[PDB]
């Protein structure tokens, strides 16, 4: 702010002001609020809580069976070298 | 503004300009405090002739 003498800035907005209204009042709000609809315990989703496999491992079962059977052919006898 | 004004005709035009001080409605950078001094502001406008 600058004040300049001799033209000085009025020393106030004075008493000639026009009170325009008495509408100043905010009427307090008084209220009762009830949000009470029956609630049912459940919601349907496509899927909740699953941690789906991105790849599975290979998996398997097992079997064996049979017996011990055989047809054989042997090497001929040979002269013994030494000993 | 009329695209053309024919010989003998009178056209009516309307134009608006926003002279900013503040950068925007939410960014007050550049705004001016004018409550604080009796010193006047000057908005100079030079029109077409």
């Amino acid at each position: 702010a600058l004040i300049n003498p001799q033209f000085p800035y009025a020393g106030p907005v004075p008493i000639p002001g026009p009170a325009p209204t008495e509408t100043m009042p905010l009427l307090n709000y008084r209220v009762e609020g009830r949000i009470a609809g029956i609630q049912q315990a459940r919601q349907f989703m496509p899927f909740l809580q699953g941690p789906h496999r991105a790849v599975a491992e290979q998996t398997y079962h097992a079997i064996g069976t049979g017996i011990q059977m055989g047809q054989t052919f042997n090497q001929p006898l040979i002269n013994t070298q030494e000993g | 503004a009329p695209a053309t004004i024919a010989a003998g005709a009178t056209g009516e035009l309307t134009m608006y300009y926003w002279v900013p001080l503040a950068y925007s409605e939410t960014d007050l950078t550049g705004a001016v405090l004018a409550n604080v001094p009796q010193s006047k502001q000057r908005l100079k406008l030079e029109f077409a002739n």
